[PDB]
Order: structure tokens, then C-alpha cells, then sequence
RNA sequence: GUUACGGCGGUCCAUAGCGGCAGGGAAACGCCCGGUCCCAUCCCGAACCCGGAAGCUAAGCCUGCCAGCGCCGAUGAUACUACCCAUCCGGGUGGAAAAGUAGGACACCGCCGAACAC
């Protein structure tokens, strides 16, 4: 939201702190910290700067992160689907693309409720 | 092409004023003022009959020669005060001119022809202002409406200008509109 | 003596580069950075003018000057606004502080904002005076990030002696602005 | 080609100075018995005239141009005190003791104030 | 600027970590709000503040369907 | 019926029926026109009836202009009431028509039907009037 | 019916009290006015109600000065 | 006394303005260089003020070219009009006389000073 290598993403362990990034979960955090030489049991308050630099350059060289990844997602949706594919029609109308009961419970896409 | 400057007698006005003017108009004359680069305006009494004949036979912007007490002075009809009701000429402002003056006037545009039956022609400009020498001012400036569909804004630059004449109006000036 | 980095760079090379790109008949026709203004229009202060003090603190810690609290010129029913109330903190910057802030901005803050895909070169008023805007304040290292409770963006404009967007863009890119190629 | 777009600060300064000169000159005006001591102040020099605005005529002038004051090894304020002394004594020669000070649309301070104080010392009354 | 109105300034030292790039500029971060880390730089001494990414380090423009996917998928 | 969207003053003095018209004395819009020879307040009803009379005497083909708008109110006190108790409320909308003023204009191919249509209009009108031409 | 109108203020007798050439004493009211349709000039002063009064004797002179219409008092030279 | 001139003023404050396109930097006017000092910004040495003389007439300022936009603008005529004549003609007399239009009008005057001349 402000930084890729947020100097304090949140004061807590690294394995779980790096997951405060739109392209990092628990296993990416673990494999990152393994490829580096950084413990995972250590909080972010106890960081250094060189740690942040190696993390930043590793990430920028290996995998994707907030802005570029989110743009990849939205561009995937729009462009690669199209105006009028099936998954695109259902993205457009705000409904579950992957095959789901729309009859009863598609609320995560449809919204809270519009009872008539 | 030239125009024969029509001949007229022009007695000078002795008493000038509204009483003298009205007495003259009752006598059948016309008050006029000859001015220009003469820079010493003359106040004259034309004859209404022949002056009106000249105007209706050679349009408003007419060259004319004035037997001003023997002298034959060349002039143009610059402006006319004509009454609305009577439509009698009340007064003539005349412009001294000479050979190769390139005066500026407001000449009568005239539409003619006939378009498609399914349309109508509206004249937005009674006249067009132009620059030309003061012996070849056209009596009229014609324009044609034969074979012109609706949506044909005929403007002033699209006119057939004679030789020597020069538009001083803008070509954006709409002259004729062809509509439904 | 002790001129700012950006300023000595300017009057050592950038003036000549601008002369070459635009052969100016007179040296005094050369573009130059007149001032930069940081507006921090906070229309959310009308309902409560306690956000203006945070805007003030932020702009001060950024530029180095107490801002001017811009009282509203007019009352607007829709914006919940009366006349005279504190909507906006403005800082004008000239001279050494201007050059220092520009160097800080360019070399620090713009690469510090998230997903910095450049700044638009079309963002010129038509007289070689640039203006862009930001959505937050943490991009400036001068602020303690822990003390940022509310995001508060800004509008930064760089007004120059340039007489057109082209010369303005040349000057800014020469100073080292990130103008993406579009 | 080239075409600057905004009026330069020189034009701004000139027009504004003239505005505020006329502003104070709404109240101030000179006479043969109380002339207007009008000032002009450049960054290089300073000039004063004694005006009788009834006829729009100058009675005595002084300036930091002439060598007797240009030769001073001092500041513009030193030139200003010398100009005040000169216009004071020239006014006394012209038969003047009392004037009204037109600061020319400038701020009364520094060079202008020093000139005025110097003329006040030398004998003029204001 | 006026004396008390304005915050405090002092020439401090911008240190990049990615590149070691080294700038000197006056900043509001000063003896009040500098990282408590002085060093000599030139004929004087200044406090530092550090940066993650700079104009020299940052990958921006100064220094930096799908038949192809389906063909590397299906030969 | 023509009527203005608004007037700054709804209750106005009667327009002065004197003087020959200084403007609108000519055509400037069409080929044939109605010129007035008397002073009169010409109303909405008169204008619309005359326009209609033209548009019925001749049909699709040609154009009509109305060089006067009745923006001058004329009040009317209620009936069965005494003099006084204030000025009446606006009832009629008129246009002060001095002689010379061209009121209606049209452009139509045949002079015969055009002049006859204008005659119908004049007979709808309360004044002695006249056919005029753009030419002279 | 009834009219909501019927009111009017008292006529204030504004105007020009001493025209051009009129010899006036000091303090004489020359112009009663609300604003400055007539401005003050030579030997003429403006009161709180924008009234023009002579500051000295003389004959009233109506003039102009930068578009403003002014009222001036020119002295009457004694023989 | 002469300036492509610097100030201070004036005109029924536009015949003076705006916008031209080509020019000038002698002293001066100016931008301009810096803020140590008086002083100053509801923030900013931008301004105000102060100290200065690196370069530049680019701009302001100034000079010449103008009817391109605005401004001025007669005459004559008309409208209107006091008086008069006239049994409705709002007709007409003798006086005054616009607006608009058109023809045509493009800064001037004074005082001081500066450089030069002298």
C-alpha cells in the first residue's frame, strides 16, 4: 500500500509478516527466508536494513508483488477473458464463474442481499 | 465592363434646415449632401423623379454625374434616407469618387433558379459588401440554386465574383440556406 | 560555496543543455525554477478542523516551513463548508529550500511510493509549469511512519520561467523527474 | 521564436509602485509654499524633486548621480543622506522651509527614511 | 524564514542501502529528528538518514490467449 | 399563442402609441411582408390567428417569420368592481406596433398566393396594413 | 382586493444647489447627493452624506478630472 | 541645444488604449547577484527592505511602422422638441436639434534631470 519492503509491515514473525503482501503467503515466505539466510522466528522490530535489501532484490528478481500482480490479475480478467466469454459474462454480472449454485448461495459475489 | 455614370442636375441648397428640406420635398426635389475626399461638403437639391429613376434602373450603388452649376462632378450613392411609409426618398448621402478609387459598397445579391421540388431557399443576406472601382460596381450579384439539394449553405465566398471586385465580407457569411 | 546539489547542477549543465535543445537568443530567456508549491487541501477539515494540524505538521516536516492555513473563499452547501474555515495548508518554496526539497523529492520520495510507474509528462498547465499530486505522506522519510494515523496527500506544482510545456518538460527531465514516455 | 506569457516582475513592480504612489498622492500634493518632495528610488540610485503640482513644475532636484555624492565611500543610505542634504540646501536657496514628503509609492524606510531624516536635520520641515 | 515559526533544518546525509548512493541536503529531520548517526562529509559533519530505494537504485525509467503460453504448454 | 417566459415587471404602463417606427421598417428576413400603417396593440391572439391564416392559405412550402413578440402586458381589473383597490392583473400580452413596423414576413414562390395569404392575415389584424417587398 | 404597495419615502431635495458661476461662501452646500456623481475638487470638501461644500469663497466651476465629474471653487479676485 | 531617455505632472483621461512587426541599452530605468545589516512574508529575501555589480536588453520602459479590434467623429438629413398657425390631418411654420450611420480622425503639452553637445 506504501512499500513493497515495508520497513515495518507489522511487528511479528517474518514468515507471517511477509504475507502482508499481495503475492506472498506462508509458503512463499518460508521459501524466501530459506533461500536467504534469515530466521523465520524473528520479529520485524529486530530487522536490519541489509535484510530488507536482500529481501527486496530477491522478490523483485524472482516473483511478483502488489501493483504488478494486481494489474496482472485485472488485465488477465479483462483482456484474456474478453468482453463476452462465459467467465467474462459472469464476471460482468457479478456471479460465480467456476460453476456454483447460483440458486441459493452465491452471496460472496452477489452481495449481502437484495430481498424483494 | 463599366457603367455609364447617369446624368443629373444638382442645384445647391441656399437655405439649409428642416423647413427648407420639407419645402424642397414638396417641390419634388431631394436634399442631398455630396461629401468624400472633397472635404468641403456640398448641400444640393436633386430632382426626385429622375433620381429615383436612376436608382431603380441602376440599383442603389449607382455612379452618377452631377451638373453642379455647370461643373460635372462624379459621385456615388453612398446612403439613402427613405421614408418607411411613403417610401419617398428623404435624403441622399453621395460620395465623391474618381477614376480608380476602389470604393467599398453594399451590393444587391440576387438569388435565381430553382432547386429540387422537395426543399426551400431562404435568403439570409439581402446584400454583400465588396470593394471595387467606382465605374464597374455591379448592379447585381447573382447566385444560382439550380440542382442544389438541402444542406447546401451557400456563403459569400462561393459567389461568382466579377473581375476587379474583391470581397470585404468574410466567406463565412451565409447568403442562402437550402432546407426542407 | 555551499549551493544545493540540484542548483549547482542546474546552472552548471542544465542551462546549457536547454540552450542547445532550444537555441535561445538571450540567456535570460532560459527556463528556471521559480517556485514549488505544496498544497494540502483537506476539505475533510470543515466538519472537524483537527485534521488541519496534522496537515500542518506533515507539510512542515516535509518542506521545512510553517504552512499557510488557507481559509475558504466561499461557502458550499454540498461540501459542508462555510467561509473562513481552515481548508488547506499551502507551502510556497523558493530558493535553496526549493532546490533541496526537489532533490529530496526526486532522489527519495518518488521511488519510495508504491508501484511507481512514473509521472505523467502531460501534467503541464500550458505554460511550462508542472503539477502532480500524491495520495499520502509516508513517502517522505522525514516523517516517522508510526506517527501517521491518517493518510494525507498533496498537490505539488513546480512553476518555472518556461513559456511552454515543451521547455518545461525539458527542464524537469533534466533535473531528473520521472517522466514516463507517454 | 519566443513569446513570454506572464508580465514580468519588473512590470508588476512598476505598475504597483505607481498605484500606491497615486494612492498616497490622493492626499499629498505640492504647492509653491509647501512643495511635494517626491522620491524615485532605483537599486542603484535615488532621485528627489520638489514639485508645485499647481503648475506641475519642479523647483529643485537632487540625485545620487552627480559626482559630489557618487564619490562617497559608503552605502546607498550614505548617498541618500547626502541627497537629502543637497535637496534641503537647494530648497533653502529656492526659498523653502516646509514641504510634504511624497515617498513615490515606496516603503518609508532605509534609504528613503535616511534621506528624509537628513533633510529634516538640514532644515526642511516634515 | 522567521525564527520560531519554522521547524529546524540542518544539512543531513541521505544514505542509500541498495546502492550506497550518497547525497547531502538540508532536511527537517535534523538534530531534532535525525537517525542518531553522525559522520564527517566534506569540511563539516552531518547526521544520516537512510533510504530503501533511490533514483539510482529504483527500477524506474532512469535505471531499470497467449498462443506462446499454449505452445510452450502443448508443444 | 406567444408569451414571454418572464418579465421583470408584470404590470406596466400602456405603450405609447405615437411616432413612426424607427426599426423593423423593412423586411430583412423574407421576400414579402406585412407593414403597418396605424398604431395598435397587436396581441397573441391576433398574431397566432394571422400566422395560422397564412399557414392554411398556403401549405408546406415557404417560410414565415413573426418580427414582433408580444412582451408588453396589459392588465384588466375584474368585472363588476369599483375603480381603485389597486391595478389589475395581466390579462393580455401585446406588442406596440407603430406604423412602418414590419410584423409578418414570408418567403414563398408565387407572389399571388403569398400576397393573398398576407391579405388573410391583415384581415385577421386590427389595423390597416400593406404588402411590402424585400426588393423595394 | 387590495394593493401591497402605497409607500414612498420623503423627497430628500437632493440636487445641485449652486450651479456654475454662482458665487458662494465657504461652507455653502453646492451638491446634495448620495454617492459621488459629483466629486470634490479644488476648495471643495465631502461630508459624511457625500454632500459637497465649499472650503473657500469663489464661483462654482464644474469640471472633469480623470472621467469623474468634479466641483471646483475658483477664487473671485477682488478689484 | 540634440536624444530611439529617466522622472514628476496635465488633457472634456481613448485622437492617448489594446494587439501589431521591426528595433534600442550612453547616463538612467530595469530586470539581475546575494541576504551580513534596518526591514519583511497570516508560509516563502517572490514581494517589502537592505547590501551589491557578474550579464542582458529577453521582458518591462522607450522609438518607428497602424483605420486589425476598440475610442473620437463632423456635415447634411431624420427623429424628438419650446412657441406659433391650423375646426381631427398630430398636418404645417419659423427656431433649437440628436442617437445611430457614413465620410473621415492613430497622442499631445509642460517642468526638472541625465548623458552628450556646450
Amino acid at each position: 500500500a506504501r512499500l513493497v519492503g515495508v520497513d515495518l509491515p507489522r511487528d511479528k514473525r517474518m514468515e507471517i509478516a511477509l504475507t502482508y503482501i499481495y503475492g506472498i503467503g506462508r509458503t512463499r515466505s518460508n521459501e524466501i527466508l530459506a533461500a536467504t539466510g534469515i530466521d523465520k522466528n524473528m520479529r520485524t522490530k529486530d530487522l536490519t536494513d541489509d535484510q530488507v535489501t536482500v529481501l527486496r532484490d530477491y522478490i523483485e528478481g524472482n516473483l511478483k508483488v502488489e501493483g504488478d500482480l494486481r494489474r496482472e490479475v485485472q488485465a488477465d480478467i479483462r483482456r484474456k477473458i474478453e468482453i463476452g466469454c462465459y467467465q467474462g459474462l459472469r464476471h460482468r454480472r457479478g456471479l460465480p464463474v467456476r460453476g456454483q449454485r447460483t440458486k441459493t448461495n452465491a452471496r460472496t459475489r452477489k452481495g449481502p442481499k437484495r430481498t424483494i | 465592363t463599366a457603367n455609364i455614370p447617369n446624368k443629373l442636375t444638382a442645384n445647391v441648397r441656399t437655405r439649409t434646415g428642416k423647413g427648407a428640406s420639407r419645402q424642397a420635398r414638396r417641390d419634388g426635389k431631394v436634399p442631398a449632401v455630396l461629401y468624400g475626399h472633397g472635404t468641403d461638403p456640398q448641400h444640393l437639391e436633386l430632382n426626385a423623379r429622375d433620381f429615383a429613376a436612376v436608382l431603380r434602373s441602376h440599383g442603389t450603388n449607382a455612379i452618377l454625374t452631377l451638373d453642379i452649376e455647370g461643373t460635372e462632378q462624379l459621385a456615388l450613392t453612398k446612403a439613402l434616407d427613405v421614408h418607411p411609409i411613403r417610401r419617398n426618398i428623404q435624403h441622399a448621402d453621395l460620395l465623391v469618387v474618381q477614376r480608380g478609387e476602389k470604393v467599398t459598397v453594399e451590393v444587391t445579391v440576387l438569388v435565381e433558379g430553382d432547386a429540387t421540388p422537395g426543399t426551400l431557399v431562404t435568403q439570409d443576406a439581402n446584400t454583400i459588401e465588396i470593394e471595387a472601382e467606382a465605374l464597374s460596381i455591379p448592379e447585381q450579384l447573382t447566385v444560382s440554386v439550380e440542382g442544389v439539394e438541402a444542406g447546401t449553405q451557400i456563403t459569400a465566398g462561393q459567389i461568382s465574383l466579377p473581375e476587379g471586385v474583391n470581397l470585404i465580407s468574410d466567406p463565412e457569411l451565409l447568403v442562402v440556406n437550402v432546407v426542407e | 560555496k555551499a549551493l544545493p546539489r540540484l542548483k549547482q547542477r542546474y546552472r552548471e549543465e542544465i542551462r546549457e543543455a536547454l540552450q542547445q535543445e532550444f537555441n535561445y537568443a538571450n540567456v535570460m530567456q532560459i527556463p528556471g525554477v521559480v517556485k514549488v508549491v505544496v498544497n494540502m487541501g483537506v476539505g475533510d477539515a470543515a466538519r472537524d478542523a483537527k485534521l488541519i494540524n496534522g496537515a500542518i505538521n506533515d507539510l512542515a516536516l516535509i518542506t521545512g516551513q510553517k504552512p499557510e492555513v488557507r481559509r475558504a473563499r466561499k461557502s458550499i452547501a454540498q461540501f459542508k463548508l462555510r467561509e473562513g474555515m481552515p481548508i488547506g495548508a499551502r507551502v510556497t518554496l523558493r530558493g535553496d529550500r526549493m532546490w533541496e526539497f526537489l532533490d529530496r523529492l526526486i532522489s527519495i520520495a518518488l521511488p519510495r511510493i508504491r508501484d511507481f510507474r512514473g509521472l505523467s509528462p502531460k501534467q503541464f498547465d500550458g505554460t511550462g509549469n508542472y503539477t502532480f499530486g500524491l495520495n499520502e505522506q509516508s513517502m517522505f522519510h522525514e516523517i516517522d511512519v508510526d506517527s501517521i494515523d491518517r493518510p494525507r496527500g498533496m498537490d505539488i506544482t513546480v512553476v518555472t520561467t518556461a513559456t511552454n510545456d515543451a521547455e518545461g518538460r525539458a527542464l524537469l527531465r533534466a533535473l531528473g523527474f520521472p517522466f514516463k514516455e507517454n | 521564436a519566443h513569446k513570454p506569457v506572464g508580465q514580468n516582475i519588473s512590470e508588476v513592480r512598476r505598475n504597483a509602485r505607481l498605484r500606491r504612489h497615486a494612492r498616497l498622492r490622493k492626499k499629498v500634493a505640492g504647492t509653491a509654499e509647501v512643495p511635494r518632495l517626491v522620491v524615485n528610488r532605483s537599486a542603484r540610485h535615488i532621485h528627489v524633486q520638489l514639485v508645485n503640482d499647481l503648475n506641475g513644475t519642479t523647483l529643485a532636484a537632487a540625485s545620487s548621480i552627480e559626482a559630489d555624492v557618487r564619490a562617497i565611500d559608503g552605502d546607498k543610505k550614505a548617498h541618500s543622506v547626502r541627497v537629502g542634504q543637497l535637496i534641503a540646501e537647494r530648497a533653502k536657496a529656492a526659498g523653502v522651509e516646509t514641504v510634504v514628503f511624497d515617498r513615490g509609492g515606496y516603503t518609508y524606510g532605509g534609504r528613503i527614511a535616511a534621506l528624509a531624516d537628513a533633510a529634516r536635520e538640514a532644515g526642511l520641515k516634515f | 524564514m522567521k525564527p520560531g515559526i519554522h521547524p529546524d533544518y540542518h544539512p543531513v546525509v541521505f544514505q542509500d542501502a541498495a546502492t550506497g548512493a550518497q547525497f547531502l541536503t538540508r532536511s527537517t529531520a535534523t538534530s531534532t529528528r535525525t537517525i542518531e548517526w553522525p559522520t564527517p562529509s566534506g569540511p563539516k559533519t552531518y547526521p544520516l538518514i537512510v533510504v530503501d530505494v533511490t533514483s539510482d537504485s529504483h527500477p524506474f525509467w532512469t535505471g531499470s490467449g497467449q498462443v506462446e503460453k499454449f505452445r510452450r504448454r502443448y508443444g | 399563442m406567444l408569451i414571454p417566459r418572464k418579465v421583470k415587471h408584470r404590470k406596466q404602463h400602456h405603450p405609447e402609441q405615437r411616432g413612426i417606427a424607427s426599426g423593423g421598417t423593412s423586411v430583412s428576413f423574407g421576400d414579402y411582408g406585412i407593414q403597418a400603417l396605424e398604431h395598435a396593440y397587436i396581441t397573441n391572439r391576433q398574431i397566432e390567428s394571422a400566422r395560422i391564416a397564412i399557414n392554411r392559405h398556403i401549405k408546406r412550402g415557404g417560410k414565415v417569420w413573426i418580427n414582433i413578440f408580444p412582451d408588453r402586458p396589459l392588465t384588466k381589473k375584474p368585472a363588476e368592481t369599483r375603480m381603485g383597490s389597486g391595478k389589475g392583473s395581466p390579462e393580455w400580452w401585446v406588442a406596440n406596433v407603430k406604423p412602418g413596423r414590419v410584423l409578418f414576413e414570408l418567403s414563398y414562390p408565387d407572389e399571388k398566393t403569398a400576397r393573398d395569404a398576407l391579405t388573410r392575415a391583415i384581415h385577421k389584424l386590427p389595423i390597416k396594413a400593406r404588402i411590402v417587398t424585400r426588393e423595394e | 382586493s387590495s394593493s401591497r404597495n402605497g409607500r414612498d419615502s420623503a423627497a430628500q431635495r437632493l440636487g445641485v444647489k449652486r450651479f456654475g458661476g454662482q458665487v458662494v461662501k465657504a461652507g455653502e452646500i453646492l451638491v446634495r447627493q448620495r454617492g459621488t456623481h459629483f466629486h470634490p475638487g479644488v476648495n471643495v470638501g465631502r461630508g459624511g452624506d457625500d454632500t459637497l461644500f465649499a472650503l473657500a469663497p469663489g464661483a462654482v466651476e464644474f469640471g472633469a478630472k480623470r472621467g469623474r465629474k468634479t466641483v471646483n471653487i475658483v477664487p473671485v479676485a477682488r478689484p
